[PDB]
C-alpha cells in the first residue's frame, strides 16, 4: 500500500531515521499510524492561457445552484427586518409620529 | 476585385522572389566559392608548393585538368526553374516583370 | 479559376533575412490579439472558451451603440441649429 | 473505537495559549484605528481646532507604516492593517484640506494611491476585491470629482458620471482584469520569419497564481462597478423631486445590473451584481431619510421588501431560478431586452445631461 | 495604358518608397502611405467643411 | 527627464516589450495628429472667416 | 473552430501522458514504498516476458512521451495562421515532455 | 499678416517631412520601372552598367 509511520495526535508522522527518544516519546503517550506525508502529485502545467483560466480556476466551488440562493435570501430578509427596524425608529425619534 | 487586395498580393509575391533571390545569391557565392578554392588567382599559387595541398586534383574530380585562365560569367549551374502551369499569359504587370528580371540576372554568375 | 498566389516564406539560407530588426504590426496580428483578448476575457467570466457566443462583446457593442447614438443624435441636433 | 475523526480534533482544537492572544490584539488594533478614525472625524466637524485633523492624520501615518512594515512577517495582519488603512486614509485627506466637494479629490486620490501601494507588493490572494474595488472606486470618484471641484457642475452630471464609469467598468470588466493580471502575453508572430522563442517552465509554471489574482481582480472590478454604479444612482435622484429620466437611469442601471448576473460566472460575482438592486434600495432609503421625506423612503422600503420576496419566491420555487425550463424565445428576447438597456442608458444620459439642450 | 498598369506603377513607387526609408521590402504595413493619407484626409476635411460652409451660405 | 528615463531604462525605449493594441493605438494617433493639422490652420488663417 | 480541435487534442494528449505516468508509477515506486512489498503477493512480480525487466529506478524526471505527435503538414511552406500555429507549436513543446 | 507665415511654414515643413520617400527617391534619379502593359509588350532588362 503506502509505507506507514507513527504520528504524535496532530502533527507530522514521524521520520524514520529518528528514534523513540531522539524526537520525544513519553511513557503512555498516544500514538496513531498514519502515512507518510512524502510529498505533492505533479502540478498541472498548461499554456493555453484560456486554457489554463478554465482548468486552474476549478478549485473555486463556483457553481451557482440553489444553495447560494437560500443564503442569500436568508441575508436579504435579515437585512429587510435591519433596516426597516433602523428607518421606522429613526422615523419615530426625529419626528413626532404614530406610524 | 479591389485594387488593394492584388497590392496586397503583389506584396507577397515580391516578398517571396526577395527570399528566392537572398537564396539563388547564397547559391552563387557558393559556386564562386569552390570555384576560388579549385582555381586562385596567379599570384597565390607560389604558396600552394611549399603546403600540403600541391598536387591534389585527381582524376576522379569535376576540377582536373581544368587550367585556369581567367574570370567571366560562369552560368549559375543550378537551375532556377519555373513551374511554368500558367498558361495563356496575361499575369500580374509588376509580378512578372520582377520574375524576368530574377531569372535574366541571376542565372549568371559575375566575374 | 484566377489562380491567385497564396502568402510564401521559404528558408533564408542567406546572411541577410537574420537582419530585419523592425517592429512593424499588420492587420493580422491585431485581429489575433483581439481574439486573444476576447478569448481570455471570455475565459475568465464566462469560464468556457469554446469562443461560439461571446457575450462580453454582445454588451461593450451595445454600450457602443448607445454612444454612437449619441454621437448620431448630437449631429442631428446640431444641423437643425 | 468507530470514530477515530474526534480524537483528530481534539489535538486541533487546542487551548487558549498564545493563538487567540495574537488574534485579539490584531482585533484590538483594528478596532483602536476604526474608533480613532471616527471619534476625530466627529470632533473635526462638530467643533474642533486642528488637533481633530492632527489626530485622524498621525493615525493615518502610523497604520500606513504598520502596514507596509509587518509584511515580511504575518502576511495576515498585514493585509488587515492594509484593509483597515484606508479609512484614517480617507479622513486624513479628506479632512486635511480646508474648506468643505473640493476635498473629497484628494481622498479619492489618496485611498487611491493607497490601494495601488498596497496592491503591487501582494502575494496571490488577500490582494482581493477590498484592494482593486476600491482603486477602481477611487479613481472613479476622482475622476467626477476632477470635473465637480475645477469646473461648475449642475449636480445632475455627477450622477451621470459615477453611472457611466460604473457602467464602463462593469462592462468591459474581464478584459481590464486580464489586462490586470499581467497574464504570459501572447506570441504571435510576424508573417515573415521572426520566430519567438518558447515560454519558459517558469512562467508557466506561476500561471495558477495568475489566474486566482485575475478572479481577485475581475471580482474588484465588478465590485468597484457597483459601488459607483449605486453612488451616483443615489445622487441623481434622491436630491428633491427630480425628472422621470432620472428614474429612468435609476431603473435602467439597476436592471442592467440584475440582467448582467446571468453572463458571468463565478458566484461572488454574480452575487454582487444581484446585490446592486438591494443596495440601490439601501442607499436610496437612507437618502430619502437623512434628506427628510419620510413619504417615498416608506416607499423604499417597500420595493426592498419586493425584492426580498423576489429573493425568497426565487429561493424556496426552484423553477423561476432554473434558465433550463424557460423557452429559446424567453432567453433570446431577455438577451435583446438586457442588450437595449444599456443601449438605450447613454441617449438618456444625454437628454438628461443637457446635451440636447445646449445646441 | 490600363488601370491595373497605373495600379502596378503606384504600387512599385510605393515600395521604393518603403524601401528607401522603412528599409525594409515586405510591404506588409506600409506606414508611409498611413501619413500620405492622413494629410490627405485632412486636406479632404477641409475642402468638404468649405463646401459645406458655402452651401451653407445659400440657405 | 523624457530622454533620460529613456536612456538608463532600457525597457520603455524598445518597442517589442509593449503590447500589440497599445502601439496600434500609438499609431492611430500619430494618424489622427497630422490628420488634423490643415483644419486647425485653416480656422487660425481664417479661412472659414471669408466663406 | 480551431483552437476548440486544438483544445480537444489537448485533452488527448494530456490522457496519454497520464496513463504513461500511472504505468511508470506503478512500475517503479518512490524508494519508501518498497519495504511494504516483499510481504505482500508483489514482490517477485517483473517476468522477463513484461516490458519492464532489469530496468532500474533512478529518479524522477522528463519522460519524452512515448506516443506520436506528429502533425501532418504537407504544405510546402505556406505561411500558416498567426495565432493557430502558435498554439501548435505551444502544444508540440510543452505537451511532448512529460514531466518528473 | 503673422500666423499665415508661421502656417505656411509648418504645412511645408509636414508636407516636405510625410514625403520625403518618394521625393529621395526621385532625387538620386533611381532606375524607374518599365512594367509592361498587359496586351504584347516585351519586358525589357536593364544594362549591366546602371546596376
Amino acid at each position: 500500500p503506502v509505507r506507514l509511520s507513527l504520528a504524535p495526535i496532530g502533527g507530522a508522522p514521524f521520520s524514520l531515521d529518528a528514534t523513540l527518544d531522539t524526537v520525544g516519546v513519553v511513557d503512555g503517550d498516544l500514538l496513531a499510524l498514519q502515512a507518510v506525508p512524502s510529498g505533492p502529485p505533479a502540478p498541472r502545467i498548461v499554456e493555453d492561457i484560456a486554457d489554463a483560466a478554465v482548468i486552474f480556476s476549478e478549485a473555486r466551488r463556483r457553481q451557482w445552484g440553489p444553495t447560494h440562493i437560500a443564503r442569500g435570501a436568508a441575508l436579504a430578509l435579515i437585512g429587510l427586518i435591519l433596516v426597516g427596524t433602523g428607518l421606522s425608529v429613526a422615523h419615530r425619534v426625529i419626528t413626532g409620529d404614530l406610524l | 476585385m479591389r485594387t488593394e487586395e492584388v497590392d496586397a498580393e503583389r506584396a507577397d509575391y515580391l516578398r517571396y522572389l526577395s527570399v528566392v533571390r537572398d537564396n539563388v545569391r547564397a547559391h552563387a557565392a557558393e559556386q564562386r566559392a569552390a570555384l576560388e578554392w579549385s582555381h586562385p588567382e596567379p599570384e597565390v599559387l607560389a604558396t600552394i608548393p611549399g603546403t600540403r595541398r600541391q598536387w591534389e586534383r585527381d582524376p576522379r574530380d569535376r576540377d582536373f585538368l581544368v587550367l585556369r585562365a581567367g574570370r567571366h560569367d560562369v552560368p549559375l549551374d543550378a537551375a532556377l526553374k519555373v513551374k511554368d502551369t500558367a498558361d495563356e499569359i496575361d499575369l500580374e504587370p509588376v509580378a512578372h516583370s520582377a520574375l524576368r528580371g530574377l531569372l535574366d540576372v541571376q542565372r549568371t554568375v559575375r566575374d | 479559376d484566377r489562380r491567385s498566389f497564396s502568402s510564401r516564406t521559404p528558408v533564408n539560407e542567406n546572411p541577410d533575412g537574420v537582419q530585419y530588426r523592425r517592429g512593424f504590426v499588420t492587420r493580422h496580428q491585431v485581429s489575433g490579439w483581439r481574439f486573444v483578448m476576447r478569448r481570455i476575457a471570455s475565459g475568465v467570466a464566462l469560464h468556457d472558451t469554446r469562443m461560439l457566443v461571446d457575450p462580453l462583446r454582445t454588451q461593450s457593442r451595445a454600450v457602443l451603440t448607445g454612444a454612437l447614438i449619441l454621437v448620431t443624435g448630437l449631429v442631428g441636433c446640431f444641423i437643425f441649429s | 473505537i468507530a470514530d477515530a475523526a474526534v480524537i483528530f480534533s481534539e489535538a486541533r482544537r487546542r487551548q487558549w495559549g498564545p493563538t487567540h492572544i495574537a488574534r485579539g490584539a490584531a482585533l484590538a488594533l483594528i478596532g483602536l484605528i476604526l474608533v480613532g478614525t471616527g471619534l476625530s472625524v466627529a470632533h473635526r466637524v462638530i467643533t474642533g481646532d486642528l488637533l481633530g485633523q492632527f489626530i485622524v492624520s498621525g493615525i493615518a501615518l502610523a497604520t500606513v507604516i504598520a502596514a507596509l512594515a509587518v509584511r515580511n512577517r504575518s502576511a495576515v495582519l498585514a493585509t488587515s492593517l492594509a484593509v483597515t488603512a484606508l479609512v484614517p486614509v480617507a479622513a486624513a485627506f479628506a479632512l486635511g484640506v480646508p474648506g468643505d466637494a473640493p476635498n473629497v479629490l484628494l481622498a479619492a486620490a489618496g485611498v487611491a494611491a493607497w490601494s495601488l501601494i498596497s496592491m503591487a507588493g501582494s502575494p496571490d490572494d488577500r490582494g482581493i476585491a477590498v484592494f482593486t474595488a476600491t482603486a477602481v472606486t477611487g479613481v472613479g470618484v476622482l475622476l467626477v470629482a476632477g470635473a465637480a471641484s475645477l469646473w461648475v457642475i449642475s449636480s445632475d452630471v455627477i450622477g451621470c458620471a459615477l453611472v457611466l464609469l460604473g457602467l464602463i467598468v462593469t462592462v468591459q470588466a474581464a478584459q481590464l482584469s486580464a489586462m490586470w493580471a499581467r497574464f504570459p502575453l501572447p506570441v504571435i508572430p510576424a508573417p515573415g520569419d521572426p520566430t519567438p522563442a518558447a515560454r519558459p517552465l517558469s512562467v508557466l509554471a506561476d500561471l495558477p497564481r495568475r489566474v486566482r489574482v485575475s478572479q481577485a481582480h475581475q471580482t474588484g472590478v465588478i465590485a468597484a462597478g457597483v459601488l459607483l454604479g449605486v453612488a451616483g444612482s443615489v445622487a441623481l435622484v434622491s436630491s428633491a423631486n427630480a425628472s422621470p429620466w432620472a428614474w429612468y437611469i435609476v431603473v435602467a442601471a439597476a436592471a442592467g445590473a440584475a440582467l448582467r448576473a446571468r453572463v458571468w460566472d463565478s458566484a461572488a460575482c454574480k452575487a454582487w451584481l444581484l446585490g446592486h438592486s438591494y443596495l440601490l434600495a439601501v442607499a436610496l432609503l437612507v437618502a430619502f431619510v437623512i434628506g427628510d421625506r419620510y413619504q417615498a423612503a416608506l416607499w423604499a422600503l417597500a420595493a426592498l421588501a419586493v425584492l426580498v420576496l423576489v429573493w425568497i419566491v426565487a429561493a424556496l420555487n426552484p423553477k423561476i431560478a432554473s434558465p433550463d425550463t424557460y423557452s429559446l424565445p424567453m432567453r433570446r428576447m431577455v438577451g435583446f431586452l438586457a442588450t437595449g438597456l444599456d443601449a438605450s442608458l447613454i441617449p438618456v444620459m444625454a437628454l438628461l445631461v443637457g446635451l440636447f439642450s445646449l445646441v
